[PDB]
């Protein structure tokens, strides 16, 4: 019945995960983005089919470049130095059927590679991690994902405890 | 075409300002210039409150003076007693996301908002002795940023859908909507008649409505950024403003005219709360570098400063007989300053 | 007598709100961004 | 489309423009008077030692 923060509760191995989906919203960010300071990690997701053929509601601005936008945003805000981002790259299926028809240099300028898919892939990642500049502060976890992988919530139970063991390190002094 | 709507629009704004550029006959310094000045304010903590364990976003005084709310990014909702440091009631809450609070001029009911888009009153009052949710009011599309009680039936909220609005308690369905801002509505207070009321929003303008036509009348400029903080001077024919621009202003409904700024060449931190005292000598303005200043209304020159709290401050208030100043800051503590 | 009864309610609710923290202490809380039409919500299930 | 919408505006517009103003020297006097006629009972200038105040330990 409600609209705006969306909750979702689950657990797994003796642990207990929160979920918000704030992306309803629909209003300013600057002015609600700072309630969210002290999240141990944040999500998110991109979808490997935008590359190209679907941009949006517009005409020369594509999906993958305000992904791109938004991600470098996100990660350099003032609220989120010390928090690690955890990106998940999916539908990876109709990525590997449409590179065979449409190449990937419709979407960046410069190579890609084979034109093949493990090529591509890897390139996006790296192009995709290169927009943080908090390096000596946060880390960023990327596994690809489809529609039929299932071992994504073992990937966040790792990361997470990666993030709890390095943070205290970090107060200790150690790291 | 358009072009037409847009050069008539331009003549009739011409025309505001040139009328606006005549009852400028003097300035409000030049007037209180020939005076005796109140001197160095000193003001030092008498009662601290402790017992939250998130930041602090909202606070309002009771109507007797005594009693508080506070509200923290908890589901948690303590009514405080300054008098002595015991708290009465706390009262949980569904989502974890408040922003602000009221406490009901008839000393039964309290308010709460946030993120959830949803205002939700609390029947304080004997109701076998507990509390439990009354009414929750849902139609707005952004987040709730302010609400005030007008009488125990009838309560105005504001939000971020750039769009305040007048409610039913006993039906739950809104009455009245208020439209004309192109921001997000961040501040509301109501005037002491309780028949017009002002808003401030993230375009940088002022309005002020009346509850019973549902109409806006005037309108007032003057900053360049956001806006955080209103609220009435004590006679009713004057508020002051506070802005991301480190500045405060202060307006006069009669003259729809900017009478005064309050600004510094030390401060850049923009303002959270604004609360004048009694008889309106003193102005009361929190700050973001951990600090509450008072200033000089007449003369505006500063007075005073409160330095007690580690973390930035998102809410200030003064009793209704003018003894006693409550600051909330981002960390878990209040403190009374007298 | 009612400063009493008022030291008492006020304890009792000092043990609540430090068992409430204490329990909501030991979660992982995590903000799920992304953009427009993209996913978030295979994610979910 | 936006016609309607600049024509609401337009009609703002008109309906602030026909106003009363009263001079700045006067809204300045009625300040002032109101603030000295009501200084004399204002806790926040001046503090009564421990006689009244609630907030005394």
């Amino acid at each position: 019945k409600t609209t705006g923060i969306v909750e979702t509760h689950f657990t797994f191995k003796d642990l207990y995960f929160k979920m918000f989906d704030v992306g309803g919203q629909r209003s300013e960010r600057k002015k609600w983005i700072h309630c969210f300071e002290g999240v141990t990690a944040i999500i998110f997701c991109v979808a490997l089919s935008d590359y190209d053929l679907v941009l949006a509601e517009d005409e020369e601005m594509n999906r993958m470049h305000e992904s791109m936008k938004l991600f470098d945003s996100i990660c350099n805000n003032k609220w989120f130095t010390e928090t690690s981002i955890i990106l998940f790259l999916n539908k990876k299926d109709l990525f590997e059927e449409k590179i065979k028809r449409s190449p990937l240099t419709i979407c960046y300028p410069e190579y890609t590679g084979s034109n093949t898919y493990e090529e591509a892939a890897a390139y996006i990642q790296c192009q995709f991690e290169d927009l943080n500049r908090r390096k000596d502060t946060k880390e960023i976890y990327t596994h690809f994902t489809c529609a039929t992988d299932t071992k994504n919530v073992q990937f966040v139970f790792d990361a997470v405890t990666d993030v709890i063991i390095k943070n205290n390190l970090k107060e200790c002094g150690l790291y | 075409e358009l072009d037409q709507l847009r050069q008539e629009a331009e003549q009739l704004k011409n025309q505001i300002r040139d009328a606006r550029k005549a009852c400028a006959d003097a300035t409000l310094s030049q007037i209180t210039n020939n005076i005796d000045p109140v001197g160095r304010i000193q003001m030092r903590t008498r009662r601290t409150l402790r017992g939250h364990l998130a930041k602090i976003y909202a606070m309002h005084w009771g109507t007797d003076s005594r009693l508080l709310v506070s509200a923290s990014q908890d589901g948690k909702l303590i009514i405080w007693d300054s008098y002595t440091t015991n708290k009465v009631h706390a009262i949980p809450l569904r989502s974890s996301w408040v922003m602000t609070c009221a406490y009901a001029p008839s000393g039964n009911y309290v308010a709460c908002g946030g993120l959830d888009n949803i205002c939700s009153i609390y029947n304080l009052k004997t109701r076998e002795g507990n509390v439990r949710v009354s009414r929750e009011l849902a139609g707005h599309t952004g987040y709730l940023s302010c609400c005030r009680f007008l009488d125990d039936n009838q309560i105005v909220t504001s939000s971020g859908d750039t769009t305040c609005a007048l409610w039913d308690i006993e039906t739950g369905q809104q009455t009245t909507t208020f439209t004309g801002h192109t921001g997000d509505v961040m501040s509301l207070s109501l005037a002491p008649d309780t028949r017009l009321f002002v808003s401030g929003a993230c375009d940088a303008s002022a309005k002020l409505w009346d509850v019973r036509e549902g109409m806006c009348r005037q309108t007032f400029t003057g900053h360049e950024s956001d806006i955080n903080a209103i609220c009435f001077f004590p006679n009713g024919n004057a508020f002051a403003t506070g802005s991301d621009d480190a500045t405060c202003r202060l307006f006069d409904l009669r003259a729809d005219q900017e009478l005064m700024t309050y600004s510094h060449d030390n401060i850049i931190c923009g303002i959270t709360s604004v609360s004048f005292s009694k008889s309106g000598r003193l102005l009361l303005a929190g700050y973001d570098d951990f600090n509450c200043n008072v200033w000089d209304a007449l003369k505006a020159d500063r007075a005073g400063v409160l330095a007690g709290h580690d973390n930035r401050v998102s809410c200030l208030g003064v009793t209704d007989d003018g003894m006693a100043v409550a600051t909330g800051s981002w960390d878990s503590f209040l403190k009374i300053w007298n | 007598a009612e400063d009493k009864a008022a030291v008492e309610r006020s304890k009792m609710i000092d043990r609540n709100l430090r068992e409430d923290g204490e329990k909501a202490a030991k979660e992982v809380k995590l903000l799920l961004l992304g953009a427009g039409e993209s996913g978030k919500s295979t994610i979910v299930k | 489309a936006s016609i309607a919408q600049a024509r609401k505006l337009v009609e703002q517009l008109k309906m602030e423009a026909n106003i009363d103003r009263i001079k700045v020297s006067k809204a300045a006097a009625d300040l002032m008077a109101y603030c000295e006629a009501h200084a004399k009972e204002d806790p926040l200038l001046t503090p009564v030692p421990a006689s009244e105040n609630p907030f005394r330990e």
